[PDB]
C-alpha cells in the first residue's frame, strides 16, 4: 500500500497535484494533501441569458447600458472580458402558449407592443470581446410573451452550459453563466401538462442557433441541471428583479457553484450585481470528488487559512488570492471487485487519482 | 370598438396643488392572461407631439418624474400629479389597448387666477 | 436615438388624393409597426391605423375605412398614408407613430388642409 | 415475493401511440369474465378529420391475447356555427387518463380544447367519457362560461381521476384559476342522467368543488394526482389531492372532506423541486382499518456523507391513527435519476398475509433504463422499507425509455385464486404486462430428538447386517402445509436430514443413520394441504472411538426441505411458492456426555 505523486512537470496552475497514484488493499487507507491556489486576473467568459417574456421589458432596456459600463469595472478582476447573449421564453405547446392560429405568432394582446414568437431557447450572440456587438445584439432584442406565470429557465440554462461548440466557451476561462429573470421556472415534471413524458436527456440540441427539442423534452431536473453545470465547469449567478429572488435564493443549497443576487426595481444594479456575484464566487473553494470505482471511498477535509476546517464540499470562504486552500484526501478501500476525479467546483482544473488494487 | 370616456374636458389648478383626472372605459381593460391593464397615459403640450407617460395603467416611462403616478383597474383609471409644476399644464390623454387602440377626448390643465 | 420624420405641410381640394410619408431612423423599420393618429385642429387624438412593417398587412379602425389606405417602402424605411377623396373634415395635423413601450417615438405631425 | 415474472401476459398496441400509458382493471358485476383497460393516448383513430385523438382499449386474457378499442366518441369536431369548430379533438390525448369501478369506465382527454362561445378561442379545458350499461355520456365540469386563466378555461379537467365507492367521480383539474387548481367532484347519477348533446355547459345538482383563493397559491396544480380514502371515521370516502409545486414548490398534499369539501389535512415536503405529491395513494397497509397515506416525490435528493446530492426519488409514507394524528416515514429510492416514487400502486393482499402490499415504480432504473417495480410488503407496524420483489422491464429502448412501471393498478385477481395480480404499463415501448400473483405456501416443519442426550457406552440397539451393539438416538420429522387461496391438493415435497455436519468436509461424522451408515438421508413426501402432518422416524448411531476427531462434541441435527416444482402446477402453469418469510432450514442439537 502506498500513495505516489508525480515530480514530473505539472501541468496545472491552481490544482496540484493534478496527477495522483495510490495502491490499495481492503482495509488500507492512504492519503495526501490537495493544493488549491485560486489565480487573479482570470479570462472571463459571462453569457447573458435573459428572459425575454413580456414582463422582463423593463430589464432588458436596461442591457443597453451594460456593454461598456461592465467591460470597465472587471478590469480590476479579469484580464480579458468576453460577453455572449441569448434567451428563453417557454415551451412552445399548449397550456403555457396560445395555439390560436391568429395569435401563434403574437402572444401578447396588447396593441402597442409588436412582440415575438415564443421560443424555447434561442443562442443570439457567440462570446466576443467586441462589446460593441453586445450592445447591439441587446438592442435589437424584441420581447415575446406567453400564457403561464413561470418560464422555461432551466432548460434554457442546460442548453447554454452543455453546447459548448456553439456558445464558443474557453477553457481557459472562468465561465459565467448569468440568468435574468423575475418569476420562477418551470420543473421537470410539470411539462406531464403539456402532454411531454420524454425526460431530458441532457444533450446539445441546437440548429440555427435554436433549441429544436423543446417542444418534446421536458424540463431537467436540478439533479441534472447541477450535474451539466459542474461538469462543463460553469458557474451560474442568478439576477431577479421580483419576489420570486427568495425562491431562486433558496434553491442554491441544491446547486453547488451558484449564486443569487437581487435586480433592484429601477433595475440600476446589473452591473454591481455581475462584479459583487464575481467577486464572491472566486473567494470560495469547494471539491468534491466523482468516484466510479467500486469499494473505495472518500473523506476529504477543508483547511482554511484562518485555521479551522470545514469537511466535504463545504469548503473554505473569505479567500483571495496568494492564498492557499488545503484540502486533506484520504482514500480507503472496504472491499474488493479505474480512477476517481477531484475537482474544485467551478474551476477548469482537475486532480484525477489513479487507483490500483490487490487482494 | 371601445369608448373611452375621459373626465373633466377641463381643470384649473395652482402650482403646488394635487390634481387628478380620469377616465372611465366601456368594457374591462384587464387581460386575464397576463393581469395587467392595458390603460396609458399621454401628455401633450400645445404645439408638440405627444408623449407616453405612463403605460399598463401605473407603469411609469422613463424619463417621466414621480410627481406622475397612474392607478386604476378594469373600467376605472385615475392620473394624479402630486405637487403640479407651472411646466405641466397641457392636455392629458387616457388611451386604451386591449382591442384597437382608441383616446379619450383628453383634459386640459388651466391655470388659476 | 428613434426619430420620425414626416413630409411638409400639404394644401388640397376637396375630391384630391394626398400622400403623407414618415420615414424611419434608429431602429430596423421592418421591427416595429408604424402607427397613424389623426388630430383635428382644436380636438383630442383619434387612432387610425397601424401597418406591420414586416407583412404589409394595415389594420384599420371603423371609423377610418375605404377612403383610406396604408403602405410601405421597406427599402428607404419609409410608411405611408394616403388619402383618397379628402373632404373638409380631413383637415387636421397626421401623426405617424411607435407605441412600443420600451421606445415610443413620434413623429413632428403632418398638417393636411382641404380647401 | 410471490409474484410470477416468468410466464407473465404480454400485449402491445399500435406503434407511437403510447399504449400502455395508462393501466386500470375491468370488472363488470356479471359477465363472468374480466378485462384490462390499456390507453394508448396518441394512437390514431377512425373518427373523421382527428389526429392522434387517442383511444382505450379492452384487452382480453383468457385464451388468446388481443386488444381492441371502447367507442367512447365516434364522431369528428362539432360545429358552433358554419365553418367555425367548436371543439378540437386532434391530440386529445384521450385515454391518458383510466379508471373503471365495476362496469362504469371513465375516460378522459385533459389535453381536448374548445372555443367557448364568447369569443373564438382555443382553450385546453379537458374533458372525459363516462361510460355504463349500453350509454355512454360526455362529462366536462370546466367546459362552463367561467373562462379563460382567471376561470376553469385552462382546467384540464381529466387530468387525474379516481372513483368514491359511494358511486361519485373524482376529478383533478390542475390548471384551473391561474394553476391554482381545483378538484371537482359529482355524482355518476347526475353525470349520466344530466346530459344532453346540444349543451356544452351542463349544471349538475349535487357537485362539490373548490374554490378560488390568492395569487400567493398561483402556480400550485392542485389536482395535479388524486386517491381516495376515509380520513375522519364518517363512512364517506374523503378525496386525497397531490398539489406538486405548492408552498414554493415544496409540494404539497391536501385531504378534503369526501361530503361537504371543507379542508381535513395539509402535507407538506421538505425539499424544493422534489415535487412532492406527484402522485399520492390511499390504502390500509398496517391492518388498523384506517386509510394510510403515500405521497411520492420522484425528483427528491438524497444528501450522502459529503454533503452530495443524489437525486433518487422519495416516498413518504404515514399511517393514519385514531386520534386524527399521522405517523410519518420516508422510503428513499435504490438509483440515481430512476425517479423512485413517479408511480404508487396498492396492491392489495398481494401474499394473503393479512396486510396490503404495494408497488412503488421507478420507471427509469434498472440496467438501460428499462425501469424498474418494486414491491413492498406491508405489516401491523407499518410498510416493510425493504422490498420483496423486484421487476424489471423487458424490452429495450426504440426512441425513448420504455418507462417500465410508469403505471400501474393492482388489488384485481384475473385468474382468479385468490391472490391479486399487478398490471403495469411500458409506454415507451407500446406494451402493457400482466404479472400474476403465485399461490403461498405456509409450511410447518418439525424436528425432534429422542433423547437429545446420550453417550458411547449407552449400547441401546444393534446394527442391520451384524448385530454389532451400538449407542442411538431417534430423530423425527415431519411436515404439514397449507395456503389461503387456490392451491392444488396435493403438495409433493423434498426433504433432506443430516446428521452432524457442523465440522470441516472431508472430516468424519460420528451420528449415522443405522440402515445407511450415512450423515445423509432424503425423502419424498406428498403432503395434502391442510391435512395431517406427514411424520417419519429414523434411527442414528455413533461410530465408536476408534474414528473420530474428538470425543465430545454437539452433533447438530438438521432438516431442509423445499417444494418439488414438477407436478406442483395449476392449468395455467401457475406455480405455488413457499412463504419467503419464513426458513426452510431448521435444526435441534443432541451432545454426547
Ligand atoms: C390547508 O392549506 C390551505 C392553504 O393552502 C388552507 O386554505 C386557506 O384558508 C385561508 C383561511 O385560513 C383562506 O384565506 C381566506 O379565508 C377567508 C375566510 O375568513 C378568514 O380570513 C379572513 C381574512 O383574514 C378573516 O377576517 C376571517 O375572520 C377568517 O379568519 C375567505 O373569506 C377568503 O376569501 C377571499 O377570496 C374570495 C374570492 O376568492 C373573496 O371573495 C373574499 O372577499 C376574500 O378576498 C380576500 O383577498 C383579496 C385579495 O385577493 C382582498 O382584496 C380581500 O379584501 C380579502 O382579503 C380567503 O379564502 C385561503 O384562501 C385558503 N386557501 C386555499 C388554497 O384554499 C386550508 O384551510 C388548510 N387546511 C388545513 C386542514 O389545515
Ligand atoms: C466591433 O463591432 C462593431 C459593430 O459591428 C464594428 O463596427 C462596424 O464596422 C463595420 C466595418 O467592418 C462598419 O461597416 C459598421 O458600420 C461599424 N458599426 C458600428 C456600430 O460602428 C467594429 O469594427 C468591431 N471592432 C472589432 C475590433 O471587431
Ligand atoms: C485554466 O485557466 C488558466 C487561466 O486562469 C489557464 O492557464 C493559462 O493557460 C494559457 C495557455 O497555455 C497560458 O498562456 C497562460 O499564461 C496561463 N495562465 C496562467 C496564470 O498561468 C489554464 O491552462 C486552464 N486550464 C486548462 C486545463 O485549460
Ligand atoms: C490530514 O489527515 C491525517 C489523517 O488522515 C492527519 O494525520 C493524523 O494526525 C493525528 C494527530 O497528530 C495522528 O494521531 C494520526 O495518527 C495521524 N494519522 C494517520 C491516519 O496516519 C494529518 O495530520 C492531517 N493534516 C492536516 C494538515 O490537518
Ligand atoms: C398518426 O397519423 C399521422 C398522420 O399520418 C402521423 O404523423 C405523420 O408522420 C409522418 C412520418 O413521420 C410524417 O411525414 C407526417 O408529416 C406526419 N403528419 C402529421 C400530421 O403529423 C402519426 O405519426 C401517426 N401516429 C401514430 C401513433 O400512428
Ligand atoms: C470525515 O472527517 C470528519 C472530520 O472533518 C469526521 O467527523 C468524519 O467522521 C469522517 N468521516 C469518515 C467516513 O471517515
Ligand atoms: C472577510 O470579509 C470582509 C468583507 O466582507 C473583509 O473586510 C475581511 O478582511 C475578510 N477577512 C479576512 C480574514 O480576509
Ligand atoms: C362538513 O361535515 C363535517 C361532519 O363532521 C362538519 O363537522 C363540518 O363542519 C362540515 N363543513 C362544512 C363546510 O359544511
Ligand atoms: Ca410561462
Ligand atoms: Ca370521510
Ligand atoms: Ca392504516
Ligand atoms: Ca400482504
Ligand atoms: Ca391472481
Ligand atoms: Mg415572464
Amino acid at each position: 500500500v502506498h500513495v505516489i505523486i508525480p515530480t514530473e512537470n505539472e501541468i496545472n496552475t491552481q490544482v496540484t497535484p493534478g496527477e495522483v497514484s495510490i495502491q490499495l488493499r481492503p482495509g488500507a487507507e492512504a492519503n495526501f494533501m490537495l493544493k488549491v491556489h485560486p489565480l487573479k486576473k482570470y479570462p472571463v467568459d459571462l453569457y447573458y441569458l435573459v428572459d425575454v417574456s413580456a414582463s422582463m421589458h423593463n430589464n432588458i432596456e436596461k442591457l443597453n447600458s451594460v456593454g461598456n459600463d461592465l467591460s470597465r469595472k472587471m478590469a480590476f478582476f479579469s484580464r480579458d472580458f468576453r460577453l455572449g447573449f441569448g434567451s428563453y421564453v417557454d415551451k412552445t405547446v399548449s397550456p403555457y402558449i396560445s395555439i390560436h392560429p391568429e395569435r401563434i405568432h403574437n402572444q401578447c394582446s396588447d396593441y402597442n407592443l409588436d412582440c415575438m414568437p415564443p421560443h424555447g431557447y434561442i443562442h443570439v450572440l457567440s462570446l466576443t470581446e467586441n462589446i460593441t456587438e453586445f450592445e447591439k445584439a441587446v438592442h435589437r432584442q424584441k420581447i415575446s410573451g406567453n400564457i403561464d406565470t413561470p418560464e422555461g429557465g432551466f432548460d434554457a440554462m442546460l442548453q447554454a452550459a452543455v453546447c459548448e461548440s456553439h456558445i464558443g466557451w474557453r477553457k481557459e476561462a472562468k465561465r459565467l453563466l448569468l440568468v435574468m429573470t423575475d418569476q420562477t421556472s418551470h420543473l421537470a415534471l410539470d411539462s406531464k401538462l403539456a402532454g411531454i413524458v420524454v425526460p431530458n436527456d441532457g444533450n446539445c440540441h441546437l440548429k440555427n442557433n435554436v433549441y429544436v427539442k423543446s417542444t418534446t423534452m421536458e424540463h431537467p431536473s436540478l439533479g441534472q441541471l447541477s450535474e451539466k453545470l459542474i461538469d462543463n465547469n460553469i458557474n451560474v449567478i442568478f439576477a431577479v428583479q421580483g419576489k420570486q429572488f427568495h425562491w431562486y435564493k433558496d434553491l442554491l443549497p441544491l446547486l453547488p457553484g451558484t449564486i443569487a443576487g437581487e435586480i433592484e426595481s429601477k433595475a440600476a444594479n446589473l452591473n454591481n450585481l455581475v462584479v459583487e456575484a464575481y467577486q464572491k464566487l472566486i473567494s470560495e473553494v469547494k471539491v468534491q470528488v466523482e468516484n466510479q470505482v467500486q469499494g473505495i471511498y472518500f473523506n476529504i477535509t477543508a483547511i482554511c487559512p484562518d485555521g479551522s476546517r470545514k469537511p466535504g464540499m463545504e469548503g473554505c470562504r473569505n479567500v483571495t488570492s496568494n492564498d492557499e486552500v488545503l484540502f486533506n484526501v484520504t482514500v480507503t478501500m472496504k472491499k474488493c471487485d479505474n480512477y476517481a476525479i477531484i475537482k474544485p467546483i467551478g474551476f477548469n482544473e482537475t486532480a484525477k487519482i489513479h487507483i490500483h488494487r490487490n487482494c | 370598438d371601445i369608448v373611452m370616456t375621459q373626465s373633466p374636458s377641463s381643470l384649473a389648478v395652482s402650482a403646488g396643488e394635487k390634481v387628478t383626472m380620469s377616465c372611465k372605459s366601456s368594457q374591462s381593460l384587464l387581460n386575464s392572461r397576463t393581469r395587467k391593464n392595458y390603460l396609458a397615459w399621454y401628455q401633450q403640450k400645445p404645439g408638440q407631439s405627444p408623449r407616453l407617460l405612463i403605460y399598463w395603467a401605473s407603469t411609469r416611462e422613463s424619463g417621466v418624474p414621480d410627481r406622475f403616478t397612474g392607478s386604476g383597474s378594469g373600467t376605472d383609471f385615475t392620473l394624479t400629479i402630486s405637487s403640479v409644476q407651472a411646466e405641466d399644464l397641457a392636455v392629458y390623454y387616457c388611451k386604451q389597448s386591449y382591442n384597437l387602440l382608441s383616446f379619450g377626448a383628453g383634459t386640459k390643465l388651466e391655470l388659476k387666477a | 436615438q428613434i426619430q420620425l420624420v414626416q413630409s411638409g405641410p400639404e394644401l388640397k381640394k376637396p375630391g384630391e388624393t394626398v400622400k403623407i410619408s414618415c420615414k424611419a431612423s434608429g431602429y430596423t423599420f421592418t421591427d416595429y409597426s408604424m402607427h397613424w393618429v389623426k388630430q383635428a385642429p382644436g380636438k383630442g387624438l383619434k387612432w387610425v391605423a397601424r401597418i406591420n412593417t414586416e407583412t404589409g398587412e394595415p389594420t384599420f379602425a371603423d371609423d377610418f375605412r375605404g377612403r383610406f389606405a396604408v403602405s410601405l417602402e421597406t427599402s428607404a424605411s419609409t410608411a405611408y398614408l394616403q388619402i383618397n377623396n379628402l373632404k373638409n373634415e380631413d383637415t387636421a395635423t397626421y401623426f405617424c407613430a411607435i407605441f412600443y413601450y420600451g421606445r415610443d417615438s413620434w413623429g413632428q405631425g403632418t398638417t393636411l388642409t382641404v380647401s | 415475493f410471490n409474484l410470477d415474472v416468468d410466464s407473465p401476459a404480454e400485449y402491445s398496441g399500435p406503434e407511437g401511440s403510447y399504449f400502455g400509458f395508462a393501466v386500470d382493471f375491468f370488472v363488470p358485476s356479471a359477465s363472468s369474465r374480466m378485462f384490462l383497460l390499456v390507453g394508448a393516448p396518441k394512437a390514431n383513430t377512425t373518427q373523421p378529420g382527428i389526429v392522434e385523438g387517442g383511444q382505450v382499449l379492452k384487452c382480453d386474457w383468457s385464451s388468446t391475447r388481443r386488444c381492441q378499442p371502447i367507442e367512447f366518441d365516434a364522431t369528428g369536431n362539432r360545429d358552433y356555427a358554419k365553418d367555425d369548430p367548436l371543439e378540437f379533438k386532434s391530440h386529445q390525448w384521450f385515454g391518458a387518463s383510466v379508471r373503471s369501478k365495476q362496469d362504469k369506465i371513465l375516460a378522459c382527454a385533459p389535453l381536448y380544447h374548445w372555443r367557448t362561445e364568447m369569443k373564438q378561442e382555443r382553450e385546453p379545458v379537458g374533458t372525459c367519457f363516462l361510460q355504463d350499461g349500453t350509454k355512454t355520456v360526455e362529462y366536462a365540469p370546466c367546459r362552463s362560461q367561467d373562462i379563460d386563466a382567471d376561470g376553469q378555461g385552462f382546467c384540464q379537467g381529466g387530468f387525474s381521476i379516481d372513483f368514491t365507492k359511494a358511486d361519485r367521480v373524482l376529478l383533478g383539474g390542475p390548471g384551473s384559476f391561474y394553476w391554482q387548481g381545483q378538484l371537482i367532484s359529482d355524482q355518476v347519477a347526475e353525470i349520466v342522467s344530466k346530459y344532453d348533446p346540444n349543451v356544452y355547459s351542463i349544471k349538475y345538482n349535487n357537485q362539490l368543488a373548490t374554490r378560488t383563493a390568492q395569487a400567493i397559491f398561483d402556480d400550485s396544480y392542485l389536482g395535479y394526482s388524486v386517491a381516495v380514502g376515509d380520513f375522519n371515521g364518517d363512512g364517506i370516502d374523503d378525496f386525497v389531492s397531490g398539489v406538486p409545486r405548492a408552498a414554493r414548490t415544496l409540494g404539497m398534499v391536501y385531504i378534503y372532506d369526501g361530503k361537504n369539501m371543507s379542508s381535513l389535512y395539509n402535507f407538506t415536503g421538505e425539499q424544493m423541486a422534489a415535487y412532492f405529491g406527484f402522485s399520492v395513494a390511499a390504502t390500509d397497509i398496517n391492518g388498523d382499518d384506517y386509510a394510510d397515506v403515500f405521497i411520492g416525490a420522484p425528483l427528491f435528493m438524497d444528501r450522502g456523507s459529503d454533503g452530495k446530492l443524489q437525486e433518487v426519488g422519495q416516498v413518504s409514507v404515514s399511517l393514519q391513527r385514531a386520534s386524527g394524528d399521522f405517523q410519518t416515514t420516508k422510503l428513499n429510492g435504490f438509483e440515481v435519476f430512476a425517479r423512485f416514487g413517479s408511480a404508487i400502486a396498492p396492491l392489495g393482499d398481494l401474499d394473503q398475509d393479512g396486510f396490503n402490499d404495494i408497488a412503488i415504480a421507478a420507471p427509469y432504473g434498472g440496467e438501460d433504463k428499462k425501469g424498474i417495480v418494486y414491491i413492498f410488503n406491508g405489516r401491523s407496524t407499518g410498510l416493510n422499507a425493504v422490498p420483496s420483489q423486484i421487476l424489471e422491464g423487458q424490452w429495450a429502448a426504440r426512441s425513448m425509455p420504455p418507462s417500465f412501471g410508469y403505471s400501474m393498478k393492482g388489488a384485481t385477481d384475473i385468474d382468479k385464486n385468490g391472490y391479486p395480480d399487478l398490471i403495469v404499463g411500458a409506454f415507451g415501448v407500446d406494451r402493457a404486462i400482466l404479472y400474476r400473483a403465485r399461490p403461498v405456501i405456509t409450511v410447518n416443519a418439525g424436528l425432534e430428538v429422542y433423547p437429545s442426550i446420550l453417550n458411547q457406552d449407552n449400547k441401546t440397539c444393534s446394527l442391520p447386517g451384524t448385530a454389532l451393539k451400538v449407542s442411538c438416538f431417534n430423530v423425527r420429522f415431519c411436515l404439514k402445509a397449507d395456503g389461503k387461496g387456490v392451491l392444488p391438493r396435493k403438495l409433493n415435497f423434498q426433504v433432506e436430514l443430516l446428521l452432524d455436519k457442523l465440522k470441516q468436509k472431508g472430516a468424519i461424522r460420528r451420528a449415522l443413520f443405522l440402515y445407511s451408515r450415512s450423515p445423509s438421508h432424503s425423502k419424498n413426501m406428498t403432503i395434502s394441504r391442510g391435512g395431517l402432518m406427514q411424520c417419519e422416524e429414523l434411527i442414528a448411531y455413533l461410530r465408536d472411538e476408534s474414528e473420530f476427531r474428538d470425543k465430545l462434541t454437539p452433533i447438530t441435527i438438521f432438516m431442509e426441505y423445499r417444494l418439488d416444482y414438477r407436478t406442483a402446477a395449476d392449468t395455467t402453469g401457475l406455480q405455488p411458492i413457499l412463504n419467503q418469510f419464513t426458513p426452510a432450514n431448521i435444526s435441534r442439537q443432541a451432545h454426547i456426555l
